[PDB]
């Protein structure tokens, strides 16, 4: 495989002992408290360089615990990438990290953060005349790249030629390291088996990609415009990739729908080669490009939408193309079309592949169509932590060292969703649902306590209270007829199962342009994928949504950017779950999924006045029932 | 190496009679990130803690407020000495944002205008608080600050991380030429002194001007629960004070009767003036080999004092700061409090 | 104060001293005593012109030989800084030493800035006003009032009486600085251009600019008394070979070969109806020719020459007859000839390089003129158009501007290039084409200055590096020691900003164009630091083509939006009086309560002379490294002519002059030892040109500070605002580097004797 498991060994490296445990030399003279065998870094209020431990901590590792006075850290194997590319010393790491922090810098934590400071993220390799040579930066990369199967073996024994490095770069090594040291140029075969011999030994490289000095790609028409818009986390994922000088490839998990393709067309503008972009599904290529890539900067002629229904024009562009890995190689080949764009990405030398959520698609297809395509870079942005496709070839390393991390809480309190205040609604119980639970347990039952009246009517409190407030509502319900029975009693346009698409949007115009209409109730057909609105009131009403990776995405995605900040919590979500029914236990894995994604939590059970609202419609027992059986249809 | 006062600030003559009116900003400079909660929040509370300070140790003097906002000198009020006053304006000016920037020729002209009903014994004293970069001048601002050197009005600046050189020239200009009110301040802490050091009087060279003997009255107390009433107020006021001339009734406090118009000052006003105009010599570190005293402190008793014989702790320092004249040792955290608060030594006094 | 240098008792105007004075003073006295140049990086922040003086000044009343000075300086700012400063020293002089100072110096600019006629001050460019004061006076102009009353030659009415009264002694004891001298004799009714002009044989101190001393037009009033057993001081020399390199330059027009045709028709009916009203008088000048190069009356002369000598000063010209165009007809006859013959030369198909001989072994074959003869025009117009007297000069200046050309080809070769481009690059494809001829080797005119001069002194804070200066105009110097700011305080921070608020490499090598991946991040740099940094600030883009494009889109854009609120801007502008306005109303912005910002060009005006105080600059931005690679293939045929007769290469002058430029501009915004602000450069090759900066700015330049952030340098300098302007004066630590009066140098400096 061309894929290492060292991009991905998060999640381990969490475990210490008592007797076996090392009490801390530095805890009587520290101010943290940075044990390795929790992998914890814990701050204290002592601390004379306390930002700066969480700055080389933050840099090589994650923190898992945010208390107010201490912290703690969270296993990650992929922070050794990281970590080697912020430019914490091997032995810096350590020895600052061992001294502030009161728990010794154990073998393991110190080998480990010796290794992550230079060894991780620090590899070697050379390239001559604008080219690839069989080299590194340093004397160690130099013995590296000759020791190297396919960047020695594969090597020719002259240092650099003009023509060799500009044409041939046991492949062209465009995900080579840092240039202008002692290599020797290389042969033009097999960067699979290249990059299949780096993940082996587990050597990540701070890879380059040297668009400039590829003779064989020439210069695409791509209308070169910054124009699009830059937000606080895209700015750094470019700086990061592009670092000082050339750029390179690799993964950057970035929020779905927020512009999370701007870091990538904005990157493939500086490259100035072929760049593809991949998309979750093909319906998603024409919903996401006319959604917000108008006021972008990239041309939409060019950039063909690949669909396999709707044809457009292929192997023919000079530019950019925007498509998806449905239409690249999967079940979804409507016709032989997506086939032909795969044959003419053998012929064409594509540098820059743009992925959009790849963790819907199994990675098996990403190392077939790599093979045959013989790219030179991509890109994987994603936006899910854990993912199925961890397989022998992990996206990371076939890609690149990751640069940024999708930071959620990050973007959830800098104005755009600050102040979350995640909530899960426990509307009171009557006798219909303890006599539904009681008497069916299936899966049928997943409407028959959602249609609880009180729960309407506990929307209908943030239905008054946001519109009074000038906030936005949005609610999330899989089903479509019992939706639809819901916002007709407050006499209010409402989004609602297989909507007319212009009226959804008219009803979304007086949604979040007007005040007095912000109440929408999203179904099952916002994800995936329409239009994710900007959100200031979250309401979910389906609670099991398989599976949890898509809650992780459909979390991050309706919650999305409110340029509004008038009152002290502008991001609101409410989670309406009817208790003593069988949606305790989905609910309560949203509960510890909320306050581990990070966001703020409470619960909001005592709506201000409950039973004087207005639209008390079925609010006594015996109307629930009723309503029960008529969801039975369902 | 040691920070103390030099010799002795030689009692001669020091400025209690005054009226010095702070002039605050609220300028979108101010919305600017310097301090922990903003620049605007954090510098009120500190002149909410200059004001009663200022009235601590300057209780015979009043107090004004200015604020320039969206480039207008604007007072939230008048020169007065009334703590309570002064903080519930400032209050709704910590309710509020700032917003523009601040305009320094209209402060000075305001700060003209404001002290000419100053009296002619208080000493006139302007403080600026001045932060940001630019000014707005709709005139000459050389012309009044003429006036205020000419009619004898000296200006201190409180600027914050930043040096003009027209804030400077104001302060050299207007102090008798002196250029020695240019502090700036960068940190929490480095803020709060540069208020605290205008608490104190600001003497720098006194000069012979015509000095006037001014006539000022004590008040007496009063008993009346029932027949509550008070004739500056006219309130319910269940507890006051009465002049001894105009019999015209005023509450509890240090208010001018308004029949009369004689200075009202009940112990505090002349006691304060007191241990301003003379300090003692600060109580120096007495050397540990020149201490030839028992092992605590005189003042009280604090018996560590020596480590003796402990390699780097013995040769070190010792808790022996001694007065000058009074010839009597004192622990550093006792001798501190010694020239703190009341000056009130004990080896000088008991004698 | 009063120190020694062991043989020079100095009469230090500062109460308090500096160190690097005092480093610079006592290695410069070893250099009066064994002869040379001793190139010298005195600091500029430091003031290099208090003690540069003061030593000097306590020079002459010691040393008995060398009554006379030279101050050089690259414009008339710095002579006047000069003037205004040692004008207080002279009286300074006379405060502690009583009446012993007996110093004279004086201001050399021209006609036009001393001029004192209301007739005459009206007119804008300095020539014009030259010509009309020359014209008021002239030796066969003013002649005809004299001799005959008329109202069509009048009087300066200051050379007049100048010529009565002020040619008899020197100015009574005053040493008059630019607004000194303006102000005495605005009462006295002299102007004090005749007086200085005139004050050369007599001023112990002479004070004048680089041209005056270079420019082979001007300086042909050196007197050898004041220039044989003298010290000559260079200030701000290290723009000294590129005004050189103008002194033998010449562009042409096609628009100007009409006036040229108009010059030549004109004057052919100007010395032939002139022959018909004195015929013998154009005879008598002919044999003028015969006997020598009319030597009696064209340099022994009050007023009367009219035709500038672009060549040597005398040297090199031969006095021998300039053919057999004696004749005044005959003279028409080569005159069109030649004219057409430059007119084909003039619309050549592109830009050839020919070595000057070469043109004018083709011009012998078209027009049969030796090169003798052809060396001799300079000298022959002048004695044509005396005998005319001439009344209209407007289409005749065309022929000053041409025979000037016309000494140079016959007279400079297998040094310099012909080139002849037939348009502007920026407007190529017109016919607008140029008769190129720039200078390749500056020490030509370098040399002969070193040639007589034996006491010389070249200092300059800006200078790096000190090395190619020797090779470059070969001379010899000795003592070449350099001066690093020691000094208890930071107080400047020269930045490398490679990267801004995008991270992306900044620079204008790029292109000379705007784009927005570029233009955003420059000006959200401008406007990040209006909303933070204090009054004073001081911009200078590589050329002014490109600033115009970069401001005009700043306004499309609101991104000056912001920063038309924060403080005052006024801009550089191509009208000097307009620029002078807009920085005169520039520093009293800074004075005053509101910010101000300034920018300039690095190329521009403002760089030569220009000073900034603490109020007006204290964040200097730089955009870019100026590279003056722009214009056409001119420069790199000078380039070449570098490359092989001296092994500096393209790469090693292009950079090094650049950071010198920019070495150059960013020191005006220290003023004393006390001043200090933020010294932004924003460029990505700055890391690599750490090199090039002055030695103590490079030290100040760590390696810690390369590739920073600008919104980083933004917290720099916010750290540098809090950190600077707090009123931090320990005095104590004062003394290592701030020396109090008369205690610690004679206390410390005794130990540095060893
Ligand atoms: S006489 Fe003197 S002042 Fe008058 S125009 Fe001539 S040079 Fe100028
Ligand atoms: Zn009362
Ligand atoms: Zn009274
Ligand atoms: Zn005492
Ligand atoms: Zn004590």
């Amino acid at each position: 495989p061309a894929d290492f498991v060292p991009d991905s060994v998060s999640g381990m490296f969490r475990s210490h002992d008592f007797s076996y445990l090392r009490l801390r030399p530095d805890h009587a003279s520290r101010p943290l408290w940075i044990s390795p065998s929790d992998g914890r870094i814990i701050l204290e209020s002592f601390s004379p360089l306390a930002e700066q431990a969480q700055d080389f901590l933050v840099t090589i590792a994650e923190p898992i615990s945010r208390p107010s006075h201490i912290h703690e850290y969270k296993i990650t194997a992929y922070s050794l990438y990281a970590a080697v590319s912020v430019g914490l010393e091997t032995d810096d790491i350590i020895s600052v990290l061992d001294r502030l922090s009161k728990v010794p810098v154990a073998e393991s934590i110190i080998n480990f953060i010796k290794g992550a400071t230079i060894s991780y993220g620090k590899v070697k390799l050379v390239i001559k005349h604008n080219r690839y040579f069989v080299e590194t930066t340093q004397a160690d990369i130099l013995q590296m790249l000759l020791n190297d199967s396919v960047i020695g073996p594969l090597r020719i024994d002259s240092d650099h030629q003009v023509q060799p490095p500009e044409d041939v770069l046991e492949r062209e090594e465009e995900d080579d390291d840092i240039d202008a040291v002692h290599s020797f140029e290389i042969a033009n075969e097999s960067v699979e088996v290249v990059k299949k011999r780096c993940q082996e030994i587990d050597y990540p490289v701070l890879e380059e990609y040297d668009f400039r000095n590829d003779h064989r790609n020439p210069d695409l028409d791509i209308d070169l415009k910054p124009s699009t818009q830059i937000r606080p986390y895209q700015e750094k994922s470019l700086s990061k990739m592009f670092g000082n000088g050339r750029a390179r490839s690799g993964i950057i998990v970035l929020p779905c729908g927020a512009g999370k393709t701007l870091v990538g067309i904005t990157a493939a503008c500086t490259i100035k080669k072929s760049v593809i972009v991949l998309c979750t599904s093909s319906v998603s290529v024409m919903q996401w490009r006319q959604q917000f890539l108008q006021w972008c900067t990239l041309q939409p002629e060019n950039c063909a939408v690949f669909t396999s229904d709707n044809k457009e024009m292929f192997q023919t562009e000079s530019g950019l193309v925007v498509s998806t890995y449905s239409m690249v190689a999967n079940t979804r080949n409507r016709s032989h079309d997506s086939q032909k764009v795969m044959d003419f990405l053998t012929g064409r030398e594509w540098g820059f592949i743009i992925l959009d959520e790849v963790h819907v698609v199994p990675a098996a297809m990403f190392r077939r169509v790599v093979s045959t395509i013989a790219a030179h870079a991509k890109l994987g942005l994603t936006a899910t932590l854990v993912r199925e496709d961890d397989k022998i070839g992990d996206l990371n390393f076939l890609i690149g060292p990751k640069l940024y991390e999708a930071n959620w809480m990050e973007l959830s309190q800098k104005g755009h969703i600050a102040n979350v205040q995640c909530a899960e609604v426990w509307c009171p119980m009557t006798a219909e649902f303890y006599q539904e639970y009681l008497r069916e347990t299936a899966r049928k039952r997943m409407l028959l306590y959602i249609m609880n009246p009180t729960k309407f009517q506990a929307c209908q409190f943030l239905i008054q209270y946001h519109e009074r407030r000038g906030d936005k509502i949005i609610v999330f319900s899989d089903n479509v007829y019992a939706l639809q029975e819901y916002a007709l009693k407050m006499g209010k346009p409402f989004i609602y199962g297989s909507t007319p698409q212009q009226e959804r949007m008219n009803i979304l115009q007086n949604f979040q342009y007007n005040d007095q209409i912000n109440t929408i109730f999203l179904s099952k057909v916002g994800d995936t994928s329409i239009d994710l609105p900007e959100a200031t009131c979250l309401i979910q009403i389906s609670s099991h949504y398989g599976s949890r990776r898509q809650e992780a995405q459909r979390l991050g995605r309706i919650l999305r950017a409110k340029r509004r900040n008038d009152e002290g919590f502008n991001a609101f979500f409410y989670s309406l779950v009817s208790k003593d029914t069988q949606e305790m236990y989905y609910s309560t894995k949203r509960q510890a999924f909320l306050v581990d994604q990070g966001y703020a939590f409470k619960v909001i059970t005592h709506l201000h006045g409950m039973e004087n609202i207005p639209n008390l419609a079925y609010a006594s027992p015996r109307e629930r029932r009723e309503l029960l059986q008529e969801v039975l249809l369902k | 190496k040691k920070r103390t006062a030099k010799k002795n600030i030689t009692p001669y003559q020091r400025g209690i009679i005054r009226s010095l009116i702070l002039t605050l900003d609220c300028s979108e400079a101010m919305l600017e990130k310097d301090l922990r909660p903003n620049r605007h929040a954090m510098i009120i509370q500190y002149a909410i803690d200059f004001v009663h300070e200022f009235f601590d140790q300057n209780p015979i003097s009043q107090m004004g407020i200015i604020i320039m906002r969206n480039g207008l000198a604007q007072l939230v009020s008048q020169v007065s000495g009334n703590p309570q006053d002064h903080i519930d304006a400032l209050k709704s000016i910590r309710k509020q944002e700032p917003k523009g920037n601040p305009s320094l020729q209209n402060a000075l002209e305001m700060a003209r205008g404001l002290l000419l009903p100053v009296p002619a014994h208080c000493t006139r004293e302007v403080l600026i608080v001045f932060g940001s970069l630019s000014t707005t001048d709709p005139g000459d601002i050389h012309q009044t600050i003429d006036s205020l050197v000419s009619e004898k009005i000296r200006v201190k600046v409180l600027g914050l991380s930043a040096q003009v050189a027209i804030c400077k020239e104001l302060c050299k200009a207007t102090n008798y030429g002196d250029e020695s009110f240019y502090k700036i301040l960068l940190d929490e802490t480095h803020l709060k002194e540069l208020f605290n050091e205008a608490v104190t009087p600001l003497p720098v060279n006194k000069i012979n001007k015509g000095f006037t003997l001014v006539k000022m009255g004590f008040p007496t107390r009063i008993f009346e629960d029932t027949p509550t009433f008070c004739s500056c107020h006219s309130k319910l006021v269940y507890g006051g004070y009465f002049c001894p001339n105009c019999h015209s009734k005023v509450c509890s406090l240090p208010t001018v009767c308004p029949c009369c118009d004689l200075m009202l000052i009940l112990s505090t006003h002349l006691a304060r003036s007191y241990h301003h105009l003379m300090p003692l010599k600060t109580f120096a570190e007495v050397p540990t080999t020149e201490k030839f005293r028992s092992e605590d402190c005189f003042s009280c008793q604090s018996r560590f004092p020596x480590x003796x014989x402990x390699x780097x702790x013995x040769x070190x320092x010792x808790s022996r700061y001694r007065c000058e004249d009074c010839k009597q040792e004192f622990c550093v955290d006792c001798d501190v409090f010694i020239h703190e608060i009341l000056h009130n030594c004990p080896g000088c006094e008991s004698k | 104060m009063k120190f020694y240098i062991d043989d020079l008792p100095v009469l230090f105007p500062y109460p308090k001293i500096y160190p690097e004075q005092y480093n610079y003073m006592c290695d410069i006295k070893k250099t009066l005593d064994v002869g040379g140049n001793s190139i010298l990086e005195m600091p500029s922040g430091t003031g290099k012109t208090v003690s540069l003086l003061s030593l000097t000044i306590a020079y002459q009343m010691h040393y008995p030989e060398h009554r006379k000075i030279i101050y050089c300086s690259r414009t008339m700012s710095e002579i006047e800084k000069a003037l205004v400063e040692l004008e207080n020293l002279m009286d300074y002089r006379t405060k502690e030493l009583g009446y012993q100072e007996d110093f004279r110096g004086l201001g050399l600019t021209s006609r036009k800035n001393l001029c004192l006629h209301p007739e005459v001050s009206k007119e804008r460019k300095g020539t014009v006003v030259d010509e009309k004061c020359r014209r008021m006076t002239n030796g066969q102009a003013k002649r005809k009032l004299e001799e005959d009353p008329e109202a069509n030659v009048e009087l300066c009415e200051y050379h007049e009486n100048l010529y009565n009264i002020e040619v008899e002694d020197y100015l009574p004891k005053g040493v008059f600085s630019f607004e000194k001298l303006l102000k005495y004799c605005e009462e006295k009714t002299l102007c004090p251009y005749f007086i200085v002009r005139r004050m050369i044989s007599l001023c112990n101190i002479i004070i004048y600019s680089y041209h005056y001393l270079l420019d082979p037009k001007i300086a042909e009033r050196v007197s050898n008394e004041v220039s044989k057993d003298s010290i000559v001081i260079f200030d701000e020399a290290h723009n000294i070979d590129n005004v050189c390199i103008e002194s033998l330059s010449l562009d042409l027009t096609t628009d100007a070969l009409r006036r040229a045709t108009r010059g030549a028709n004109a004057l052919d009916e100007r010395i032939s109806e002139v022959r018909k009203v004195d015929s013998q008088k154009l005879q008598d000048e002919y044999e003028k020719l015969v006997q020598g190069l009319h030597s009696a009356d064209i340099l022994t002369d009050q007023e009367e020459p009219f035709v500038e000598t672009p060549v040597l000063p005398q040297d090199l010209l031969t006095e021998a007859i300039p053919g057999n165009i004696r004749r005044a007809e005959h003279f028409v006859s080569f005159l069109k000839r030649l004219i057409e013959y430059l007119k084909t030369r003039m619309k050549v198909l592109h830009v050839i390089s020919e070595t000057p001989k070469s043109f004018l072994q083709h011009l012998k074959q078209l027009t049969f003129i030796e090169r003798k003869p052809l060396r001799f025009c300079s000298e022959r117009l002048s004695l044509l158009v005396r005998t005319l007297e001439v009344t209209e000069v407007e289409d005749f200046t065309a022929l000053k501007d041409i025979a000037t050309f016309a000494t140079l080809i016959s007279t400079y070769e297998e040094g310099f290039l012909l080139i002849i481009e037939p348009y502007e690059i920026e407007n190529a494809a017109v016919p607008n084409p140029i008769m190129r001829f720039t200078c390749l080797d500056a020490s030509i005119a370098i040399k002969p200055v070193f040639e007589r001069f034996s006491s010389v002194i070249i200092t300059s804070g800006t200078i790096s590096p000190l090395d190619m200066y020797p090779r470059m105009l070969n001379f010899k110097t000795v003592l070449q020691k350099s001066y690093a700011m020691t000094l208890a305080k930071k107080s400047f921070l020269p930045m490398i900003i490679t990267k801004g608020s995008d991270q992306v490499a900044i620079s204008s090598r790029f292109e000379i164009r705007n784009d927005p991946s570029i233009v955003r991040n420059y000006g959200s740099m401008l406007v990040e630091f209006a909303k933070i940094t204090p009054d004073g600030m001081v911009v200078f883009f590589p050329s002014y083509l490109y600033m115009e494009s970069i401001v005009s889109m700043w306004q499309t854009m609101g991104i000056l939006d912001e920063v038309w609120k924060h403080k005052l801007i006024l801009v550089e502008t191509p009208d000097a009086q307009e620029t002078s306005l807009a920085l005169e109303t520039y520093r009293k912005a800074c004075s005053n309560g509101r910010g101000a910002i300034l920018l300039s060009v690095a190329r521009g005006k403002v760089s030569e002379g220009i000073d900034f105080d603490h109020q007006y600059g204290r964040t200097v931005l730089m955009i870019g490294i100026p590279f003056q690679y722009t214009e056409s293939r001119i420069l790199k045929a000078r380039l070449e002519f570098m490359r092989e007769n001296y092994r500096i290469r393209e790469n090693d002058f292009l950079s090094f002059d650049a950071m010198r430029h920019a070495a150059q501009c960013l020191g005006r915004v220290l003023r004393g030892k006390d001043d200090y602000g933020v010294m932004v450069l924003a460029d990505r090759r700055f890391s690599r040109k750490r090199s090039q900066l002055p030695k103590w700015i490079a030290q100040g330049l760590s390696d810690a500070d390369l590739n920073l952030s600008t919104d980083m340098a933004i917290s720099n300098t916010k750290q540098f605002l809090r950190t600077m302007a707090q009123p931090t004066d320990p005095k104590d630590q004062e003394g290592v580097s701030v020396w109090s009066y008369e205690d610690l140098i004679k206390h410390q400096n005794s130990r540095k004797d060893q």
